[PDB]
C-alpha cells in the first residue's frame, strides 16, 4: 500500500 | 500546502498516512481505522467512502463474461438445494388454477436459467430482482407456517450467503 510514515 | 483526510487537515509528518488508490486522496490511518502493520499487509488501499461506493455499485456495474458464468454456478447450487424443490420449474397451470389467476409475474429457477443463458440480465440487480421475485411470490401466495413459505425463507437465506463476494 501507499503510506507516509514518520 | 493542501488539506487531506476526511478531517480536512494539512500534512503532519509525525502522523501515519495511507493513500486511497481510487480517489488519490490521503487519509490519517487513525481516522479510517487502519494502523501501519495492517497497512503493510495490503497491496491496494481503498478508503471507507470509496469502499462504500464500490460495495453499492457491485449490483449496478455491467455483467461481465465471468459474472455470467458465476450466475450459472449460483443457479446450479440453488437447483441442487433440498428446499429448492418448489422453485425448480414454473407452476403447472392445469394443476394450480388460481396461481396464475393471481400471480401475473411468476418466476422460477428454470426460467432464470433461460434468462441467464440469453443474457437477459445486464446487471446483478436484475438477477437479484428475479430471485427475490421467486421468494416474494411464494410468500404472497402461501401461509407463513406452510412448507412452501418456509422453503422460500431457507433458500433465500442460502442465496444471500452464496452471493457474498460475487463481483
Ligand atoms: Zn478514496
Ligand atoms: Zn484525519
Amino acid at each position: 500500500a501507499r503510506t507516509k510514515q514518520t | 500546502t493542501k488539506l487531506y483526510c476526511i478531517c480536512k487537515t494539512p500534512y503532519d509528518e509525525s502522523k501515519f498516512y495511507i493513500g486511497c488508490d481510487r480517489c488519490q486522496n490521503w487519509y490519517h490511518g487513525r481516522c479510517v481505522g487502519i494502523l501501519q502493520s495492517e497497512a503493510e499487509l495490503i497491496d491496494e488501499y481503498v478508503c471507507p467512502q470509496c469502499q462504500s461506493t464500490e460495495d453499492a455499485m457491485t449490483v449496478l456495474t455491467p455483467l461481465t463474461e465471468k459474472d455470467y458464468e458465476g450466475l450459472k454456478r449460483v443457479l446450479r447450487s440453488l437447483q441442487a438445494h433440498k428446499m429448492a424443490w418448489p422453485f425448480l420449474e414454473p407452476v403447472d397451470p392445469n394443476d394450480a388454477p388460481d396461481y396464475y389467476g393471481v400471480i401475473k409475474e411468476p418466476m422460477d429457477l428454470a426460467t432464470m436459467e433461460e434468462r441467464v443463458q440469453r443474457r437477459y440480465y445486464e446487471k446483478l440487480t436484475e438477477f437479484v430482482a428475479d430471485m427475490t421475485k421467486i421468494f416474494d411470490n411464494c410468500r404472497y401466495y402461501n401461509p407463513s407456517d406452510s412448507p412452501f413459505y418456509q422453503c422460500a425463507e431457507v433458500l433465500e437465506s442460502f442465496f444471500v450467503q452464496k452471493l457474498k463476494g460475487f463481483k
